[PDB]
C-alpha cells in the first residue's frame, strides 16, 4: 500500500545473547540465498602505532588457513559449496561474510567459527601476506580518491588514533611479527564484542544453535577535530581531487539524519559527491570532487555557497526533496541478502538494536527546513575544516580563503 | 506471491508481482539493441539510451528530471547488444508520475536536433569512462572481430561517429524498433491492477512489429591492438550455441568447470583448472576466466586472460591446454558437480537483487514469454551431463577461433597460432 | 691555489645560501638563458631544485635557519646548471655571431 | 563563478589586489610602497582641507 | 516581480527578516553615533556627557 | 558558559557582531574621551584655565 | 601512499585551559 505500510511489511530481525556474549541476530525472508557473516567491533582505530597494519594483515591471512583445515582445503570447501566468502576492514569495525545458499547454512557458520576462533597464523603464509602487502600498497598508490580520503582522515584526526590508516605504514607491516597478529587476536576478537549477523532464508533458531555449537568457545570476557590540511601537489596527474569535511556527529546522535537530508540537497565538476562519514563519536561530513586545474576555487567557492545556503535559507520545497531522496536512498540501499546482513551487523555494532525502517521514516518525518538550517549552521557555519587536496593543487584556495568562506559577511 | 505474463492484444507482454518492498520498481524492456543497426546509423543506440532525460512530446527536460529528482525516484537506462531497458524506481505512493515519464520518453520522444547535439559530445566522455576497464574494451573488439553482420555492432558509438548521429536516425530506429510486440513492461513492487492500467496507456503504442532483420554471421577474424600498456589482455572465443538451449547450459557449466570468477576474498582459485595451471604457467600476476555470451542467433565461449605481456602467449597456451584436457574427456565429476553447485548459487544470488530479478524477468519475458521459475533452471543445470560438457570443449576446441588482444602484443600468438 | 680556495670557502660561508639548504645555482638570476637552462634539467634535478627553493622562501618567510647540520656543504656542493647554462650561452654565442657576419 | 570573477570591475581589483600572487618571503620592506599610496591619499585629502583657505 | 510571487520567496524573506533587522539596527546607531544626534543619545543611560 | 551564550548570541552572526561592535564603540568613545580627559587635566591640574575661571 | 602521519604540531596549538569534560564543538567555540 503507502509508504508506511510497505515499512510496516519488513520483517523484524530476531536478536538473542549467549552466554559468552555473542549477539547472534537474523532477519527471515523467503530467498532461496542466505549472507551469513560475523561483525567484530576492531578496526584501525584501537591499534597503537606499533600495529597500525594488524587488523588489515588478519583480514589478508583469515582465509588461508585455520587450525581445523589448511587453507587450501577451506577456499575448496568454499568453492564447492558455491559460495562467495569475503571480508572488509574499516577503522571502526571488521566484518567476515559468506555468501552462501540457505541449505549451506551450517557448513558456513562452522566455517566463520575456524577463521575466528581458531585461526591458523602460518610463518610461511605470514611472509606470502607481507609481500602481498608490500605489493597492494604501491597499487593503491594510483588510486588518488583513496589517497585524497587518507590524506583528509589524517589531517583531520592527526593525534588522535583515529587517524592512521587501515593499510598501516610500510615499515609497519614488514616488521609486524606473528606474535603481534597473535595478541591483537586475543585482545581483540572476543565475545560480546562481536556479532554473528544473517539475513535471507535462514530461521533464527537454526542461527542460534549453529552459533552455539560453532561460536560458543569464544573467550567469555580522546577523539579530536583538528582543523588542518593537506596538499600533496603532483603536475602530473591529469585531475585535481579535493576533500573537505568538518566535524560531524558520532553514530548515536538525532542529528544525522537532518545531516544526510542536507547532504542529499546539495556542473562545474568533473565528479563532486558529498559525504557523511560517521564513527563512534566523531565524524565527517563534507564533500569530495574531482577538478580541472584551473577550476578547483569555482568549485569550492560554488560547494561552499551551497553549505551557507543551506545553513542559511533552506526552503521548505528542498528539503522535502531531500527527505524523499533519503528515503529511496535507504529502502534501495537495503535490497539484497548481503546489504540486509552488513545493515544487522553494523547497526548491531554501532546503534544497538536494528533501527527498523518505521522508526527511520518518522524520523525523516520530523525533519524540517528549520530543522536543516538550524543543524547545519550547528555543524557547518563558521566551521574550521580539514582540506585533503591531491594535486595538481595550486588553484586551490589558501586555508585562511577556505575558512573565510566557511561563512558570510552578509548574513 | 508470482509472476503472471499477460499479453496485451497489441503485443505487450505485462508482467507483476507484489514484493512489498517500499520502492516500486518498473521496467519496459524492448527488444531493441546495437545489432538491430546497420552501418547506416552506426551507433545509434548508444546516443538513444543517453537521451532518456531530454524533452518529450508530453514532458520538458526540466520537468522530467525535476519531477523525478523531487519524487525521489531514478529512471535509468541499460543496454546490451540485444535488448535496451528503461527501468524507473520510486516509492509505492509516486508510481503515477514516473510512469507517465517513462511514457512520453519511449512512447513519444521529441529528438529536439539542438538538445541532440547538445547532448552528443556526453559520448565521448561515456565511452571513455566505460573503457577505463579493459574488460569492456577487449569484449568489443572480440565482438567485432568474431562477427561480422549483427553482433559486430559496437555497445558505444565509434569515434567517427561520435558527432554526427542526427535526430532523424534516433527517430528512425525508435519508430521502427520500440514497438508493442517487441516490448515487455515488468513491475516488481506494483500490484497487477494498475500495471494493467499504465500498460493500457501503453495500448496504442506504434505498430505490432520491428525492422528485425540480419543473423550474426561468424567470422574468425581477429583484432590486434598495439599499446604501450605493460599488462596484455587476450580474449579467444569459438561460437557456443544459442541462448535457451541445452547446449547453452552445458557451455556454462563448463565455464563454470574452467573458473568464471573468484570465490575467496584475496583467493588463490585452487578449484579453477585454468588459474592452477597459469600459476605454474607464469609466476607474474595474472587472471584468467572462461568467457561465455549466450544470444538469440548465436553464442560465444572462450578465454580472456590478462597476463603480462612478456609471458603473454604462454598464459593463454596453457590455458587453451586445460580446455583441451577436457575436450579429450579428462572431466572427473565431482568438479562437475562443484562447477554446477556454483552456476546455481550465482543465478541464485544474481536474482537476490530487485534490479536484477527485475532484468532477468524482463529478458525472459523478451526471449521467452513465460516466466521460467528458478527451480526449472536449477533442473535445467543437473540435467546437463559429463557427455556434454566434453561435447562442448570439443566443440570450443575443433571450431574456428576469433581473438581479440590489446597491450604490448610483443610475444601474444595470432589466430592460427592459438 | 690554496689561498684562492680559502677565500673561496670563506666568501661561500658567508653568503647565506647555504644556511637556507640552497645551492649555488639556485642563487643565479632567473634571466632568459636561465629559464631555458632550467627548462633543459632532467626531472629529478628540476623536482630537487624546485623543492630546494620553495624550502628556501618557506624559512625565509619563517625569518629562521636550516640547522647547522644541513647546511650546504662548499666541499659537497653540486654544479648541476653550469653545463646546461654554459652550453645555451654558447648556442646564443654562435647565433650572434652568424647573425654579425 | 563568483560576483567578483564576473563584474569587469570586479574583474580587475580581483586580479590587482584580492587574487594577486604573491611571494610569501616579502619582508615588511615592501610594504613601503602601498605605504607611498596612502601617503599620496593624505596628501590629496588633506591638502585638498587646506586648498578650500588657502 | 511576477516570478518573485510564491511561497519559497516568502519563506526566504521570512528568513532573512532577523538580518534585515539587524543590519537596521546597525545602520541606525552607526548614523547616531556619527552624527552625535543627542536627539537619541540623550535617552540612553550612559553617554550624557552633553551637557 | 560564559562563551556557550556569548558565541551563540553575539558572535554568530556577523551582523549582530557588527551591531555589538557599533555598541562597544559608542560606549568605548564616552569612557575612553572621558578617562584621557581627566588623565590630562590631573597631570597638568592648575594650569588649564577651567580650574582658573571658577 | 599511506605515509600520511602529519608531523607533530603539538608545540603550535593553543595550550589548553584544562582537561576538563569540555567538548571539541564548546572548545572551539572558546577559541
Amino acid at each position: 500500500a503507502t509508504f508506511a505500510q510497505a515499512l510496516q511489511f519488513v520483517p523484524e530481525t530476531q536478536v538473542s545473547l549467549l552466554d559468552n556474549g555473542l549477539r547472534v541476530a537474523s532477519e527471515q525472508s523467503s530467498q532461496p540465498t542466505c549472507t551469513v557473516g560475523v561483525w567484530i567491533d576492531v578496526g584501525s582505530r584501537f591499534e597503537t602505532e606499533k600495529n597500525n597494519g594488524a587488523g588489515y594483515f588478519l583480514e589478508h591471512l583469515a582465509f588461508k588457513g585455520t587450525k581445523n583445515r589448511p587453507g587450501s582445503a577451506l577456499e575448496k570447501e568454499v568453492e564447492s559449496m558455491g559460495a562467495h566468502l569475503n571480508a572488509y576492514s574499516t577503522r571502526e569495525h571488521t566484518a567476515y561474510y559468506i555468501k552462501a545458499l540457505s541449505k549451506d547454512l551450517p557448513k558456513a557458520v562452522e566455517l566463520l567459527g575456524d577463521i575466528v576462533q581458531n585461526c591458523s597464523l602460518e610463518d610461511s603464509q605470514i611472509e606470502k601476506e607481507r609481500d602481498v602487502i608490500l605489493r597492494e600498497m604501491q597499487e593503491n598508490d594510483a588510486s588518488m580518491r583513496d589517497v585524497v580520503f587518507n590524506y583528509l582522515h589524517a589531517t583531520a584526526f592527526q593525534g588522535t588514533p583515529l587517524a592512521q590508516a587501515v593499510e598501516g605504514p610500510s615499515e609497519n607491516v614488514r616488521k609486524l611479527s606473528r606474535a603481534d597478529l597473535t595478541e591483537y587476536l586475543s585482545t581483540h576478537y572476543k565475545a560480546p564484542r562481536m556479532v554473528l549477523a544473517a539475513a535471507g532464508g535462514v530461521e533464527h533458531q537454526q542461527l542460534l544453535d549453529l552459533a552455539q555449537k560453532h561460536l560458543g568457545g569464544i573467550p567469555w570476557t580522546p577523539c579530536r577535530f583538528t582543523g588542518s590540511e593537506i596538499r600533496h601537489r603532483d603536475d602530473a596527474l591529469p585531475f585535481a581531487h579535493v576533500a573537505i569535511a568538518v566535524e560531524g556527529p558520532g553514530w548515536a546522535s538525532p542529528d544525522n539524519v537532518a545531516l544526510q537530508v542536507a547532504n542529499a540537497i546539495i556542473k562545474l565538476c568533473q565528479s563532486f559527491q558529498t559525504f557523511s562519514i560517521c564513527y563512534a563519536e566523531t565524524g565527517l561530513l563534507g564533500a569530495h570532487f574531482v577538478c580541472d586545474r584551473m577550476k578547483i576555487d569555482d568549485m569550492m567557492f560554488v560547494l561552499q555557497g551551497q553549505w551557507m545556503r543551506l545553513c542559511t535559507s533552506a526552503t521548505e520545497s528542498e528539503v522535502a526533496r531531500g527527505k524523499n531522496i533519503l528515503r529511496n536512498a535507504l529502502v534501495s540501499h537495503l535490497d539484497g541478502t548481503t546489504p540486509v546482513c552488513e545493515d544487522i551487523g553494523r547497526s548491531l555494532l554501532t546503534y544497538g538494536r536494528r533501527i527498523p525502517l518505521a522508526e527511520w521514516e518518522s524520523r525523516i518525518a520530523e525533519v524540517d527546513a528549520s530543522v536543516v538550517r538550524e543543524i547545519c549552521s550547528k555543524y557547518i557555519y563558521d566551521q574550521c575544516p580539514a582540506v585533503a587536496g591531491y594535486g595538481p593543487i595550486e588553484q586551490l584556495p589558501d586555508y585562511n580563503r577556505i575558512r573565510s568562506g566557511m561563512f558570510w559577511l552578509r548574513f | 506471491q508470482d509472476l503472471e505474463f499477460t499479453k496485451l492484444p497489441n503485443g505487450l507482454v505485462i508482467a507483476s508481482l507484489e514484493n512489498y518492498s517500499p520502492v516500486s520498481r518498473i521496467g519496459l524492456f524492448i527488444k531493441a539493441g546495437s545489432r538491430y543497426e546497420d552501418f547506416s546509423n552506426l551507433g545509434t543506440t548508444h546516443l538513444l539510451r543517453l537521451t532518456s532525460s531530454l524533452t518529450t512530446k508530453g514532458a520538458s527536460s526540466f520537468k522530467i528530471t525535476r519531477g523525478i529528482e523531487a519524487v525521489g525516484g531514478k529512471l535509468s537506462v541499460t543496454a546490451t547488444r540485444e535488448n535496451m531497458a528503461y527501468t524507473v524506481e520510486c516509492l509505492r505512493g509516486d508510481v503515477d508520475i514516473l510512469m507517465e515519464f517513462l511514457l512520453n520518453v519511449t512512447t513519444a520522444p521529441e529528438f529536439r536536433r539542438w538538445e541532440v547535439a547538445d547532448l552528443q559530445p556526453q559520448l565521448k566522455i561515456d565511452k571513455a569512462v566505460a573503457f577505463q576497464n579493459p574488460q569492456t574494451h577487449v569484449i568489443e573488439n572480440l565482438h567485432a572481430a568474431a562477427y561480422r553482420n549483427a553482433l559486430a555492432n559496437p555497445l558505444y558509438c565509434p569515434d567517427y561517429r561520435i558527432g554526427k548521429v542526427t535526430s532523424e536516425e534516433l527517430h528512425y530506429f525508435v519508430q521502427n524498433h520500440f514497438t508493442s510486440a517487441r516490448m515487455a513492461l515488468i513491475g516488481l513492487g506494483v500490484s497487477h491492477p494498475v500495471l494493467k492500467q499504465v500498460a493500457e496507456q501503453f495500448l496504442n503504442m506504434r505498430g505490432g512489429l520491428g525492422l528485425s532483420g540480419a543473423k550474426a554471421n561468424y567470422r574468425g577474424g581477429e583484432i590486434r591492438e598495439q599499446n604501450g600498456d605493460s599488462l596484455v589482455h587476450a580474449a579467444f572465443v569459438a561460437e557456443s550455441a544459442v541462448a535457451g538451449s541445452a547446449e547453452a547450459n552445458a557451455f556454462s557449466v563448463l565455464q563454470h568447470v574452467l573458473g568464471a570468477g573468484p570465490h575467496v576474498k584475496r583467493g588463490s582459485n585452487t578449484t579453477s583448472h585454468l588459474h592452477q595451471a597459469v600459476a605454474k604457467a607464469t609466476q607474474q600476476p595474472f587472471d584468467v576466466s572462461a568467457f561465455n555470451a549466450s544470444y538469440s542467433d548465436s553464442g560465444l565461449f572462450g578465454i580472456y586472460t590478462i597476463s603480462q605481456a612478456t609471458a603473454a602467449g604462454d598464459v593463454i597456451k596453457a590455458a587453451y591446454n586445460q580446455v583441451k584436457t577436457i575436450a579429450q574427456g579428462n572431466l572427473s565429476n565431482t568438479d562437475v558437480q562443484a562447477a554446477k553447485n556454483k552456476l546455481k548459487a550465482g543465478y541464485l544470488m544474481s536474482v537476490e537483487s530487485s534490479e536484477c530479478f527485475l532484468e532477468e524477468v524482463g529478458s525472459q519475458a523478451l526471449v521467452a514469454g513465460s516466466y521460467m521459475p528458478p527451480s526449472t533452471v536449477l533442473q535445467q543445470i543437473d540435467s546437463v551431463a559429463n557427455a556434454d560438457i566434453i561435447n562442448a570443449a570439443k566443440k570450443f576446441v575443433s571450431g574456428q577461433k576469433s581473438m581479440a588482444a590489446s597491450g604490448n602484443l610483443g610475444h601474444t600468438p595470432f589466430v592460427d597460432e592459438l | 691555489g690554496k689561498w684562492l680556495d680559502g677565500i673561496r670557502k670563506w666568501y661561500y660561508n658567508a653568503a647565506g645560501f647555504n644556511k637556507l639548504g640552497l645551492m649555488r645555482d639556485d642563487t643565479i638570476y632567473e634571466d632568459e638563458d636561465v629559464k631555458e637552462a632550467i627548462r633543459r634539467l632532467p626531472e629529478n634535478l628540476y623536482n630537487d631544485r624546485m623543492f630546494r627553493i620553495k624550502r628556501a622562501l618557506d624559512l625565509n618567510l619563517k625569518h629562521q635557519i636550516l640547522p647547522k647540520e644541513q647546511w650546504t656543504k662548499y666541499e659537497e656542493e653540486n654544479f648541476y646548471l653550469e653545463p646546461y647554462l654554459k652550453e645555451v650561452i654558447r648556442e646564443r654565442k654562435e647565433r650572434e655571431e652568424w647573425a654579425k657576419k | 563563478t563568483p560576483m567578483r570573477k564576473t563584474n569587469p570591475l570586479m574583474k580587475l581589483i580581483n586580479h590587482s589586489f584580492i587574487d594577486l600572487p604573491t611571494p610569501s618571503n616579502i619582508s615588511a620592506w615592501w610594504n613601503f610602497g602601498s605605504l607611498l599610496g596612502a601617503c599620496l591619499i593624505l596628501q590629496i585629502t588633506t591638502g585638498l582641507f587646506l586648498a578650500m583657505h588657502y | 516581480v511576477t516570478r518573485f510571487l510564491g511561497p519559497r520567496y516568502r519563506e526566504l524573506v521570512k528568513n532573512w527578516v532577523p538580518t534585515a533587522y539587524t543590519w537596521g539596527a546597525v545602520g541606525a546607531v552607526g548614523l547616531v553615533w556619527a552624527t552625535d544626534w543627542r536627539l537619541i543619545l540623550d535617552w540612553v543611560p550612559y553617554i550624557n556627557g552633553k551637557f | 558558559t560564559l562563551t556557550s551564550k556569548l558565541y551563540s548570541l553575539l558572535f554568530r552572526r556577523t551582523s549582530t557582531f557588527a551591531l555589538t561592535i557599533i555598541v562597544g564603540v559608542m560606549f568605548f568613545e564616552r569612557a575612553f574621551d572621558q578617562g584621557a580627559d581627566a588623565i590630562y587635566d590631573h597631570i597638568n591640574e592648575g594650569k588649564l584655565w577651567k580650574h582658573i575661571k571658577h | 601512499h599511506t605515509d600520511i602521519k602529519v608531523p607533530d604540531f603539538s608545540e603550535y596549538r593553543r595550550l589548553e585551559v584544562l582537561d576538563s569534560t569540555k567538548s571539541s564543538r564548546e572548545s572551539s567555540e572558546a577559541r
